[PDB]
DNA sequence: CTCGTAGAGTCCGTGTCA
């Protein structure tokens, strides 16, 4: 597709070899195409080529220095404020299979939205109470109370 | 032909 | 006697001498990993061999040279403490050499500039501990090693099921290191094909066509000649008389006139030994028997020019009669026969459908890649790159020896890659096979089979990313520039690091170590495997590779294996079985001279042990070494009979070469049946150690060397006197004569307090001698987990009593007494560890605050005020360990709690509760807490008083390792100054520290006091350095996972006791679960009042062979009665020489033993100390098959004062009457498996369920329900239960709106129920649909 | 082996013979280990087959069954009557030997008084109904089933009996793993089945029949033992 | 679902059904822009792969997950196997109000009765013991029970005692042969961790007291407790029902 | 007796359970 774009915004003009202008065209098409669709929760492209210069930046100090770079020690060498730094480092992850061998990472996932029986149990002994409660009012303030 | 399903063999054809 | 020998003596049967002694346990993996490092010169086994195999890399001719000089390792930044507490890996830095060479262009090679980059850094290689153990990610882990199949050439038969016509089908394999499998096979119609490592059939003759050669070449390679020529006539065949051997002669063999043979008769012996005897090489035969042959090469005619005859056809009387016509006088035919040279390579040339070298080469090419156009280039370099590339094909040097060996040549060197030659000569060995002559070779001897270890795994994967790194600097070296480019950025550490990081940390042969016992440890690294990669699977193994092949007689232990799936693949190593340098088996041999029995030991493997014929361990010798009784029973060729006196050549060492340690550690082992040994050897790893191990009363002698060759035992390395003692350290003040000529110096030992094991268990060294006394190099100074003064102890021993009690003891089930449990022999200590995480949620982070919300101050009672449990708060199960808080917001209640808020006016707080607390029915004794804080975050006070207490308990640490060392220099001090002029009134007034000050007139000792005052003052700056790194180490910041603020750490101390339901065994393979805690009147006991600890039934040993636990407890009844006898007789204090007399008399009491004791001890002192540890009993000790015997046993028991039969009178306890039919009674040791019953009981009603399907969250974490398989489902069909099932599927499991109506009418007193739909089968319906099948449910 | 083990486990066996014996004790172990799931696999297919058969009626009234009679091979007996026929239901009135008295009326189930009355007397051969033979379709008919059960009675209605044949079947799985001249093992006549021959000059009985059966007929009428002449074999008397 | 720490996790179909629209757009993005025969041909045969993957998987190229080497799962892989829905969701379900425990000898016991510990039995009767003090009015509400029943009270006790009366409970061990490796009996409390079992049942459960363990399962409804009682009680099946002969032989 | 089917041998391979 970048190949097909760029034979049509091609000037033989200037007289300069097609090899390097398609080659800027498709490698611009490819790397927008890995930007755009490469990971199941999509990210901007300009954290993208954060990512990448953090990485570059990381081994160059790992290989100079020898034992590890550390956030901080990665915040001073860049110009950034140290903790967009982290946040960069927590936004790069990609989601995992839930049929990873341990049984299987699925079976051990847990449903946090249900109520337990207990809970139910009491919301209907509450019910109740509160219904014999009202009946031994009077009519019209319990129901204001009620319409309330 | 060896009747190979892989599209990229096909296409490289 | 070594002291730690001498202070109790083990009496020892067996009568056979000892001539090697045991070797290190642990051998194997230390040799391994100091090979692995090795700096050594010759490019050779370690990193030297993969460095000098990749570099020096050289660019597309780019004149540039990247070349290898050197390689260091550098010094670890934790050690082993601090790595596992971190919770990182212990490893070293790898720092090489590399020098960059660059040419000019274009002139004569020359250096135009080298570069001489200084230390790249290349990743970390993990270390190996003292022991044979790695922390990889502050967790201790085991890599065992490998048993896989050698690379070389093998020859199988795959006979039987090939068609199911006999007719065996032959095949052949070449497997290398690294690179594809080449492989030959026969077929029923006996044409030869080979394949590639698996694809798709093809005629051997491609191959062949594809090595450059033609028709005549192949058929003057495989085949002989027939000569034949016209004497005017009548085909005047030139005949061989050897050649006609084993055929039936067609026409009158006749000569010189002479009619040797006639026509109508088959040839004989006597017709060929005629033929040769009248030399008769020339015969005259019809047209008839030359119009079957085949002619090798091709038959042009000279006058015409054109090819008339070509190679490899059969004949005929038209091309006969042509040939003669046109001159041919002389024509070849290959020998061909039905029995001794078949017509193979003529079939498969007849059926080859190519004809041409490019033909061969693109049908290869087809076959490997197909659906892709072939062309010539491609072709040739496939071929090229397939098996005769260096880069990707190698065999090995191993592989390379065995190749040879097995085509019978003379040299063991060669290449990494084939040739045509090997080609050749495995095809004619197949062929040669096929005709009936030589032997196929079976898989699973282990002269075929070879073993790996770290080393030699860790060599691979540093290779591959050595190999990835060096493509890469090639790639850009090419395109890049090559002018200024330093050598440090174009190599990275990451493929490396990558590579050797996913071996060790994520390996199927990187196993979690197994810490039970100290036994469990050994025996887990010395260990092999057939599983892993490159190796076979559980499922696809086999019957005969699970087996005991005779080749394992000395190498693999035959009783020691798991009973599960896996059963014969995992053979734990032998007791003196070593690796070849090329990584087989060997096993000693006494050397056999004429008749005398020598003293010098030869290592054997399966292929040099087949020939020899070696004698039996227990042949007795006459103070010679003769062989007393003429006929020796040996064993020769995986057989074993009868032989001369004078005939053997070999002997075994010992008779304990055929167990491992396991089942050598198993008293009696001859007696008891190979199952219940095998199951007895796999159990006695599992038992936990207890409070208080004291020693086996009936052993074998291989205790001190398990115990002393594992680490868990504190040994001196040097001679000495201890100089003070404590629960937590050692000091030893060296002899005289093994210290340094300086640095005096002092031995100093650190215990090991109650810390954790992997498996949850306590580890604990405590101290074993006292002040003042000597000691001397390899003794023992503090016992480890479960070991007594240096012997390993895994249980107790108890009195037993054979009968049955009331049913008590049904099945294996056990019966146990109630002082057992008073007096506390089977109580073991387990350590726990919890965690509390805080982590920042988008809501708010969380807190660990000790103002938790609806809770009194009960619960937080125990809380500090920064809300961390105490230290030494005994807590139950329950109660808070850490408080925690997090945000909330926006409940959103439903009107009736708003009308309740609104008349009551309680207010909603937004912080939930999620604090840590014990786990429930476990209480303990809080002993350990430690706090994780991120950098860049506030220390709350309790993090600061621990660290604090850290930073004194360090300083204090090194000050008085500085104050012990200062000690012992200036006893030095005071030695070195008495020379130089000797003032004993100086030293002892002139302060220690004014004897350096002080210096003479003018002398060299001038300038060493100025020296000597240099270096204390180096030495004082070096301790405040130490002292600094671990000050900042300790208050360095901490690096922990994103999203974590905190971490908080607590060990719980839990002390389990006995009770029903747990599991104790025997050292026999006698199982059982311990059914009763009976009070201590109503056992049975004796005449003298003494009740039983322990009843076991008698209806487990006739049908399980095992007699050993019969004889295991007739002598430890001897023993504890001589032991009773010494008490007796020591209690009264009549005297040292009653005392001596007696132990004597003890000792002696053998039948041709090796004993040899006193009198050589002490006068008193250690006859004293001595007699009071015998006081509990003497120990025994019974080799594997030499042990004692029943005569023995019998006079031990009569010196005892005891009956002979071994069974006495027991009355009953609940009624007094004395049971008839004397039991028999006696010690027996027993031990404690972790199969306890606290781990194993579980219950639940309601709790989590599951999120796809909603159905519990089956497992014991969580509360998890007990699975209801089809099988149940079947049983309960059987029956008529259905509404059971209903209710077991529907309500129980998956119907939301079934499970609440169920819980509420429960509750309201109406067991009734609605079963309504599963979930599971909407499930299925919408996965079903979402594919373009349409299901629906009907109604009519 | 062609020596054995002359040791018992009283005494002592020396390192060759228990080297030997690893051998059974391994084999033994993998057999057994494979053999549970080989069983485990049977069951379940058994189960699956017939997983749907249950008891829908009371009596299809038929009159076929199969004709049961004791299992004798060569000169002993491996199965009595008693054992085959107790708890079915007989399909026809069972004669005694002396005809023109029925012993047993029709369909009744045979319990144990039926069978010490049987073997009274001399009663070698009756009939009784079998499942295979069931009118009822869609299921099987009580009285065509039988008795057996945990319970001593007849089988009820609505039993589901092919779950219950599947696992009985599939339980003990896991427990498996010249002659020119016949003589006889007890007194008593001789009796001749499907046979034709005729007697040669010399007196002897040429057996010219490829189905001939030798018999053994005692005084009460019972066989006792079966053997089968081939064609062509010497005759006695 | 997201996962602690900031990780997550997904099913394969998501990225299935990610590939599947990509290319789908793409050929449609393709075709709209006029592009060459070869190209749309080729986009063809990638949506027909992605499609033929998504239903049925492991038939032409077996594509695996990004980052590792196992390959998907497929929808027809959910549904088949000995581990899809059919065997292993619809057969062989978890189930509540059950445990279990290793067994012991308890030699003094009625063919007719078990040994159950109290805690074990405390926990599976929980909602019944709930029931019963809500009725005798020693706790006013069901906070109030649960506060009682987890402070493990004497009154507690009594009740539990008399809520565990009459009612049957079945006892299961792992390899179930046959139909008597199910049967029901009458709790006995006491005081440990082990289940104790009658000597007489061991032959037909093939039971050692070795290290051997059993579940214990609790019926619910009233239909269900009769069932029990008549159909699956240890003194009801005394005779082997593959041959009349007693299985209750002492051993 | 040649040549067409058509059985029938082959057989090589895709598949499905454990
Ligand atoms: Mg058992
Ligand atoms: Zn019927």
């Amino acid at each position: 597709i970048g190949l097909m774009k760029a034979v049509d915004k091609f000037e033989y003009r200037r007289g300069y070899k097609f090899s390097t202008y398609a080659t800027w065209w498709i490698r611009q098409a490819i790397t927008r195409s890995i930007a755009d669709q490469a990971r199941t929760i999509r990210i901007p492209v300009h954290m993208i080529e954060t990512i990448n210069k953090l990485n570059r930046i990381s081994r160059q100090m790992l290989q100079e220095m020898g034992r590890e770079p550390t956030p901080e020690e990665l915040a001073e060498r860049m110009l950034m404020p140290e903790d967009k730094i982290r946040k960069v480092l927590k936004i790069a992850k990609e989601p995992i299979s839930m049929e990873t061998p341990i049984s299987h990472l699925g079976d051990f996932i847990e449903d946090t939205t249900l109520e337990l029986p207990l809970d139910s149990a009491t919301t209907e002994s509450l019910r109740a109470a509160t219904h014999d409660v009202l009946a031994g009012l009077t009519a019209r303030e319990a129901k204001v109370l009620r319409m309330r | 032909i060896g009747r190979t399903t892989d599209p990229v063999r096909m296409y490289m054809r | 006697y070594s002291y730690t020998e001498k202070k109790r003596i083990r009496k020892d049967f067996g009568k056979r001498p000892q001539v090697l002694d045991v070797p290190y346990l642990l051998s194997i993996q230390l040799d391994s990993f100091q090979k692995f490092i090795e700096q050594d010169p010759e490019g050779q086994y370690g990193l030297e061999a993969a460095f000098r195999s990749v570099f020096p890399i050289q660019s597309y001719s780019g004149n540039s040279e990247l070349q290898y000089v050197s390689y260091r390792l550098g010094e670890p930044v934790f050690d082993v403490q601090e790595c596992q507490i971190r919770g990182v890996t212990y490893s070293a830095p790898l720092r090489v050499k590399l020098r960059l060479v660059i040419y000019e262009r274009e002139a004569p090679e020359g250096t135009v500039k080298d570069i001489k980059e200084q230390e790249v850094y290349m990743g970390e290689i993990p270390l190996m501990t003292d022991n044979g153990t790695f922390v990889i990610n502050g967790t201790e882990r085991v890599i065992v090693s490998q048993l896989h199949r050698s690379p070389g050439v093998f020859f199988d038969s795959d006979k039987g099921k090939t068609h199911s016509s006999g007719k065996v089908l032959y095949n052949a394999r070449i497997i290398p290191y690294r690179g594809s499998w080449l492989d030959f096979e026969f077929d029923p119609k006996d044409n030869l094909f080979v394949r590639i490592d698996r694809r798709r059939k093809l005629p051997a003759t491609i191959i062949l066509r594809a090595l450059n050669y033609t028709t005549e070449q192949i058929l003057d390679l495989f085949f002989e000649k027939v000569i034949f020529e016209i004497r005017d006539n009548k085909l005047q065949m030139e005949l061989v008389p050897e050649r006609l051997r084993g055929e039936t002669a067609s026409f009158d063999i006749e000569a010189n006139g002479k009619v040797y043979v006639e026509k109508g008769r088959r040839i004989t012996a006597r017709h060929i030994r005629q033929l040769e005897k009248d030399d008769v090489k020339l015969i005259e035969v019809p047209v008839e028997y030359i119009a079957g042959k085949v002619v090798a090469k091709d038959y042009i005619d000279e006058s015409t020019g054109e090819l008339i005859c070509a190679a490899n056809m059969e004949l005929s009387l038209d091309l006969l009669a042509k040939l003669s016509q046109s001159g041919h006088k002389r024509i070849e035919t290959l020998f061909t026969n039905d029995l001794d040279h078949g017509p193979y390579i003529s079939e498969t040339l007849r059926v080859d459908p190519t004809n041409d070298r490019l033909s061969a080469l693109v049908e290869i090419y087809r076959m490997m890649r197909p659906g892709e156009p072939p062309t010539r280039e491609a072709a040739e370099s496939l071929f090229e790159n397939l098996f005769f590339s260096e880069d990707r094909y190698d065999l090995s040097a191993v592989g390379r020896m065995k190749f040879n060996r097995s085509l019978l040549r003379e040299e063991i060197e060669g290449s990494g890659i084939l040739s045509k030659d090997d080609i050749i000569d495995v095809m004619k060995k197949l062929i040669d096979i096929r005709n009936g002559k030589g032997e196929v070779d079976d898989i699973d001897h282990l002269g075929n089979r070879r073993i790996r270890s770290v080393g030699e795994m860790a060599e691979n994967q540093f290779r591959v990313g050595l190999v990835r790194v060096e493509r890469a600097v090639k790639e850009r070296l090419s395109l890049g520039d090559l002018d200024t480019l330093m050598p440090q950025d174009m190599i990275n550490a990451k493929p490396i690091s990558a590579a050797v990081k996913e071996f060790f940390g994520s390996s199927q042969l990187s196993q979690f170590m197994d810490q039970n016992n100290p036994l469990s440890e050994i025996t887990h690294k010395r260990r092999i495997s057939a599983l892993g990669p490159g190796g076979l699977t559980r499922e696809r193994a086999g019957f005969e590779v699970r087996d005991v092949h005779p080749t394992h007689y000395g190498r693999v232990c035959p009783i020691e294996t798991p009973e599960g799936p896996n059963i014969g693949l995992i053979n734990s190593l032998s007791v003196y079985a070593q690796t070849n340098e090329y990584g087989f088996l060997e096993t000693p041999y006494r050397k056999v001279t004429d008749g005398v029995v020598t003293d010098e030991i030869h290592y054997l493997s399966a292929i040099e042990e087949g020939n020899y014929v070696i004698a039996q361990a227990n042949s007795n010798l006459d103070e010679e070494g003769h062989f007393v009784e003429d006929l020796v029973t040996c064993r020769s060729k995986g057989e074993s009979s009868l032989f001369s006196r004078d005939q053997v050549d070999y002997m075994d060492v010992s008779t304990q070469q055929v167990v491992s340690v396991g089942a050598s550690l198993i008293p009696f082992l001859e007696h008891d049946d190979a199952n219940r040994a095998l199951m007895g050897a796999n159990m006695q790893r599992q038992a936990v150690p207890t409070l208080r191990a004291d020693k086996p009363l009936v052993g074998t002698g291989m205790e001190r060397a398990v115990a002393v060759d594992s680490g868990v035992t504190a040994v001196a390395k040097r001679g000495g006197v201890v100089q003070y003692v404590d629960a937590s350290r050692i000091v030893i003040k060296v002899n005289e004569d093994e210290m340094y000529p300086g640095e005096a110096g002092i031995d100093i030992y650190n215990l090991t307090k109650y810390t954790r094991s992997n498996q949850n268990t306590c580890i604990n060294q405590m101290p074993c001698v006292s002040l003042g006394e000597p000691v001397e190099r390899g003794d023992v100074l503090a016992d480890g987990p479960s070991t007594d003064l240096g012997e390993l102890a895994l249980g107790q021993n108890m009195r037993v009593a054979f009968m049955p009690w009331n049913g008590y003891n049904f099945e294996d089930s056990i019966l146990v007494s109630e002082r057992v449990v008073q007096e506390d022999r089977f109580t073991t200590i387990h350590i726990q560890e919890l965690a509390c995480v805080s982590r920042d949620t988008k809501l708010g982070p969380e807190e660990i605050t000790a103002d938790i919300p609806n809770v009194g101050e009960a619960a937080l009672s125990k809380l500090d005020e920064s809300g961390i449990v105490y230290i030494g708060a005994e807590v139950t199960g329950g109660d808070i360990l850490v408080g925690k808080v997090t945000p909330k917001g926006e409940t959103q209640l439903t009107p009736e709690e708003k009308l309740l808020r609104a008349i009551f006016g309680e207010k909603a707080s937004d912080v939930k509760d999620s604090s840590l607390r014990v786990p429930n029915g476990v209480s303990g004794t809080v002993i350990d807490v430690q706090v994780f804080t991120r950098d860049g975050v506030e220390k709350d006070k309790r993090a600061l008083e621990i660290e604090e207490m850290q930073l004194k308990q360090a300083k204090k640490d090194l000050s008085e390792e500085l104050q012990i060392l200062e000690a012992g220099l200036f006893s030095r001090i005071r030695a070195v100054l008495v020379a130089g002029g000797v003032e004993a009134e100086k030293l002892d007034k002139l302060p220690r520290d004014r004897w350096l000050e002080l210096g003479l007139t003018d002398e060299e000792k001038q300038n060493q006091l100025e020296q000597l005052a240099e270096q204390y003052d180096e030495l004082k700056h070096e301790f405040e350095k130490k002292l600094e790194a671990k000050r900042r180490k300790i208050t360095q910041g901490d690096d922990l996972a994103p999203g974590v603020l905190k971490i908080v750490k607590v060990y719980l101390a839990v002390k389990r006791r006995i009770q029903p339901g747990d599991k104790m065994a025997g050292r026999h393979g006698n199982k059982g679960v311990i059914s009763k805690i009976n009070p201590i009147e109503d056992m049975p006991y004796d005449e003298n009042g003494t009740p039983v600890d322990i009843v076991l039934n008698p209806l487990g040993v006739p049908s399980r062979m095992n007699i050993g636990q019969i004889l295991e407890t007739h002598l430890g009844m001897a023993a504890k009665g001589i032991g009773d006898k010494i008490n007796a007789m020591l209690k009264q204090q009549q005297e040292v020489a009653k005392l001596r007399e007696f132990i004597q008399r003890a000792y002696d009491l053998g039948a041709d033993v090796r004993q040899k004791v006193d009198l050589s001890t002490f006068s008193d002192e250690e006859v004293m100390r001595l007699a009071e540890n015998l006081r509990k009993g003497m120990p025994i000790a019974t080799p594997v098959f030499d042990g004692a015997k029943e005569a023995e046993i019998k006079e031990l028991l009569k010196l005892g004062d005891l009956p002979t039969s071994g069974q006495i009178r027991l009355y009953d306890g609940r009624t007094g009457e004395q049971f008839e039919r004397p039991v028999t009674v006696g010690y027996m040791y027993m031990l404690k498996l972790n199969h306890l019953v606290d781990d194993k009981m579980h219950a639940r009603s309601t709790g989590s369920y599951s999120l796809v399907t909603q159905q519990p969250l089956g497992g014991k974490a969580q509360f998890g329900g007990q699975r209801f398989g089809e099988m149940e489902v079947w049983a309960l069909e059987a029956y008529g239960a259905a509404y059971t099932l209903q209710e077991m599927l529907t309500v129980k499991s998956d119907d939301v709106n079934g499970r609440t109506k169920m819980y509420k009418n429960i509750v309201d007193g109406n067991h009734q129920m609605e079963p309504g739909m599963p979930e599971s089968f909407n499930v299925l319906l919408k996965e079903i649909r979402s594919l373009g099948i349409n299901i629906e449910l009907e109604d009519e | 082996i062609e020596t054995p083990i002359t040791a018992n486990f009283r005494e002592g066996l020396n390192v060759l013979q228990y080297f030997i014996s690893t051998h059974g004790a391994r084999k033994g172990l993998a057999d057994t280990a494979l053999k549970t799931a080989n069983s485990g696999y049977l069951t379940r297919r058994l189960v699956d087959v017939a997983q749907d058969l249950v008891v829908t009626e009371d009596d299809c009234g038929t009159h076929e069954g199969i004709m049961m009679t004791p299992v004798i091979e060569g000169g002993d007996v491996k199965e009595p009557l008693r054992d085959r026929v107790l708890g079915r239901v007989t399909a026809e009135d069972v004669l005694k030997p002396g005809t023109a008295d029925i012993l047993v009326p029709r369909n009744t189930l045979l319990h144990e008084q039926w069978c010490d009355l049987l073997e009274e007397n001399s009663v070698d051969a009756v009939k009784v109904r079998s499942v295979v033979s069931c009118d009822t379709d869609f299921g099987v008919c009580a009285h065509c089933y039988g008795r057996d059960l945990a319970r001593g009675h007849i089988i009820n209605k609505g039993e589901a009996i092919g779950v219950i044949a599947a696992q009985s079947i599939g339980e003990p799985g896991t427990q498996l793993t010249a002659e020119s001249s016949i003589q006889v093992k007890n007194k008593g006549s001789i009796k001749l089945s499907n046979v034709k021959s005729v007697v040669n000059s010399s007196g002897k009985l040429v057996i010219t029949s490829r189905n001939t059966e030798l018999k053994l007929i005692d005084e009460f009428g019972r066989t006792k033992e079966s053997y089968k002449v081939p064609y062509g074999a010497v005759l006695a008397k | 679902v997201p996962l602690d720490g900031g990780r997550f996790a997904t099913s394969d179909l998501n990225d299935l059904y990610r590939r599947v629209i990509n290319r789908n757009n793409r050929l449609k993005r393709l075709l709209d822009l006029a592009a060459p025969d070869i190209i749309v041909r080729n986009e063809k045969r990638m949506l027909q792969e992605a499609v033929d993957a998504l239903l049925d998987n492991g038939r032409r190229g077996r594509a695996i997950t990004g980052s590792n080497k196992r390959p998907l799962k497929s929808l027809a892989d959910m549904i088949k196997g000995k581990q899809g829905r059919f065997r292993q969701n619809l057969l062989g379900k978890r189930v509540d109000y059950s445990g279990r425990s290793v067994i012991t000898v308890g030699p003094y016991l009625r063919l007719h009765q078990c040994g159950l510990p109290k805690k074990m039995a405390l926990e599976l009767f929980k909602p019944f013991i709930y029931g019963k003090l809500e009725l005798r009015g020693l706790a006013t509400t069901i906070k109030a029970a649960k506060k009682m029943v987890e402070r493990e009270e004497a009154v507690v006790w009594d009740i539990l005692d008399e809520v565990i009366r009459e009612h049957p409970v079945l006892l299961n061990r792992a390899p179930t042969l046959h139909r008597l490796g199910i049967q029901a009996f009458e709790p006995v409390l006491i005081e440990g961790k082990a289940i104790q079992l009658h000597p007489l049942v061991c032959a037909a459960y093939n039971a050692d007291f070795d290290g051997d363990q059993m579940a214990v399962h609790v019926p619910l409804t009233l239909e269900a407790q009769l069932e029990a009682r008549a159909l699956m009680m240890s003194t009801n099946n005394i005779l082997s029902p593959a041959n009349g002969e007693p299985i209750i032989v002492p051993s």
